[PDB]
C-alpha cells in the first residue's frame, strides 16, 4: 500500500501541476435529458456526436457560481477530478467553458444513486452496507494520501455502476490541503461537529461523515435527523446517536469510534490511521485487495436497459442551456 | 417508530449540500 500510494501521488502531481484544459466543445454532444440537480449544477445525459458515447455532463452557470461564492470550490473541483485516479471515483472525461457556462464531462454511471436505491429499499443489510463501505475506506486512504479532503460523503453523490461497484462523483467541496481549513460546506445530515462550531478542521471530517453513511445505509434514516438544519446542527453537537435495534454489536462499536466528537478518539484520525478502521472487527470479512481489485461478487446489481437507459434515475424539470453573445466571468475562470 | 417520524420528516428526499 505504500508503494502504491507513492507512485500514485506521482502521478497526480504531474497533472495538478499541470491540469487538461477545453478537451471538448458543447457543439460535439446531443443534450438528451437531466440526470440530476444539486445545489450548483444540472447534470445530464449525452451522447457524443462522433464516438456515439454516452455520457453524463454537470452544467455550472458561471454567475451562479460567482453568486454562490463558489468560484475557488468550482475551480478546486475541476483541477483535482481532471487529476485524480482511482476504481471508485467517476472519470471526467472532458472539460470546458463557453461565454455562460462551465462544463464538466464524466462518464455516464447508468445505474442510479445509492440515495434513490436506499430509499426504495428501505435500507441495506449489514453485508450489503459492508461492501459500499469498504470501497469508501479506500477512496478516502487514497484521497487523503494527496492531501485532499473530500467533504461531501452523502448517498446522492454515490453512483453505482454496472457491476454494482460505487462511484464517487460531486468534487465540488474537494481541497487539497496540508493544514487546518475553514469553510462551512457540506450538506447538513453528513457534518462533523467541528465544522458547525466553526472551528478550524482537517480530514478527519471524512471519517465522521462514513459513519454516517454506513449508519444511514444500515438503517435507513440518518443518526440525526429533523425538518431543519438547525435542529440537526444541535443533535450533531450532542453527539448522542441512539443505534437501531437489528444493528450488530461490531457496527455499533465501528459507528461509536467513527461518530465520536473527540478528535483524539475519532478512528482515521489515531496513530494507526485508516488501519484502525480496516482492522476493525465489522470489517474482518472484508478482503481489502479484493475490494480494490473489483473481484467480490457485488450484492445488488441495477437493472440495465441498454445504452442511454436512464431508468435508474429520477425525472426532472428541463429548462433550455442557455449561451450569452457575451462573455461572463472570463478572469474568475481563465484556468479551468 | 424512528423510521415512521423519519419517513414523516421534511428530509427524506434529495439533499442538496449548503450554500
Ligand atoms: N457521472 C455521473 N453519472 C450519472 N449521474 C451523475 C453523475 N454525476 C452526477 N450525477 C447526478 O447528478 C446529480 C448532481 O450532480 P452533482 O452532485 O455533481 O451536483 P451539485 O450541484 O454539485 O450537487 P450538491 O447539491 O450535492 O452540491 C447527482 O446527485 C447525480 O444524481
Ligand atoms: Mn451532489
Ligand atoms: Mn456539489
Amino acid at each position: 500500500v505504500k508503494e502504491f500510494l507513492a507512485k500514485a501521488k506521482e502521478d497526480f502531481l504531474k497533472k495538478w501541476e499541470t491540469p487538461s484544459q477545453n478537451t471538448a466543445q458543447l457543439d460535439q454532444f446531443d443534450r438528451i435529458k437531466t440526470l440530476g440537480t444539486g445545489s450548483f449544477g444540472r447534470v445530464m445525459l449525452v451522447k457524443h456526436k462522433e464516438s456515439g458515447n454516452h455520457y453524463a455532463m454537470k452544467i455550472l452557470d458561471k454567475q451562479k457560481v460567482v453568486k454562490l461564492k463558489q468560484i475557488e470550490h468550482t475551480l478546486n473541483e475541476k483541477r483535482i477530478l481532471q487529476a485524480v485516479n482511482f476504481p471508485f471515483l467517476v472519470k471526467l472525461e472532458f472539460s470546458f467553458k463557453d461565454n455562460s457556462n462551465l462544463y464538466m464531462v464524466m462518464e455516464y454511471v447508468a445505474g442510479g444513486e445509492m440515495f434513490s436505491h436506499l430509499r426504495r429499499i428501505g435500507r441495506f443489510s449489514e453485508p450489503h452496507a459492508r461492501f459500499y463501505a469498504a470501497q469508501i475506506v479506500l477512496t478516502f486512504e487514497y484521497l487523503h494520501s494527496l492531501d485532499l479532503i473530500y467533504r461531501d460523503l452523502k448517498p446522492e453523490n454515490l453512483l453505482i455502476d454496472q457491476q454494482g461497484y460505487i462511484q464517487v462523483t460531486d468534487f465540488g467541496f474537494a481541497k487539497r490541503v496540508k493544514g487546518r481549513t475553514w469553510t462551512l460546506c457540506g450538506t447538513p445530515e453528513y457534518l462533523a461537529p467541528e465544522i458547525i462550531l466553526s472551528k478550524g478542521y482537517n480530514k478527519a471530517v471524512d471519517w465522521w461523515a462514513l459513519g454516517v453513511l454506513i449508519y444511514e445505509m444500515a438503517a435507513g434514516y440518518p443518526p440525526f435527523f429533523a425538518d431543519q438544519p438547525i435542529q440537526i446542527y444541535e443533535k450533531i453537537v450532542s453527539g448522542k446517536v441512539r443505534f437501531p435495534s437489528h444493528f450488530s454489536s461490531d457496527l455499533k462499536d465501528l459507528l461509536r469510534n467513527l461518530l465520536q466528537v473527540d478528535l483524539t478518539k475519532r478512528f482515521g484520525n489515531l496513530k494507526n490511521g485508516v488501519n484502525d478502521i480496516k482492522n476493525h472487527k465489522w470489517f474482518a470479512t472484508t478482503d481489502w485487495i479484493a475490494i480494490y481489485q473489483r473481484k467480490v461478487e457485488a450484492p445488488f446489481i441495477p437493472k440495465f436497459k441498454g445504452p442511454g437507459d436512464t431508468s435508474n434515475f429520477d425525472d426532472y424539470e428541463e429548462e433550455e442551456i442557455r449561451v450569452s453573445i457575451n462573455e461572463k466571468c472570463g478572469k474568475e475562470f481563465t484556468e479551468f | 417508530t424512528t423510521y415512521a417520524d423519519f419517513i414523516a420528516s421534511g428530509r427524506t428526499g434529495r439533499r442538496n449540500a449548503i450554500h
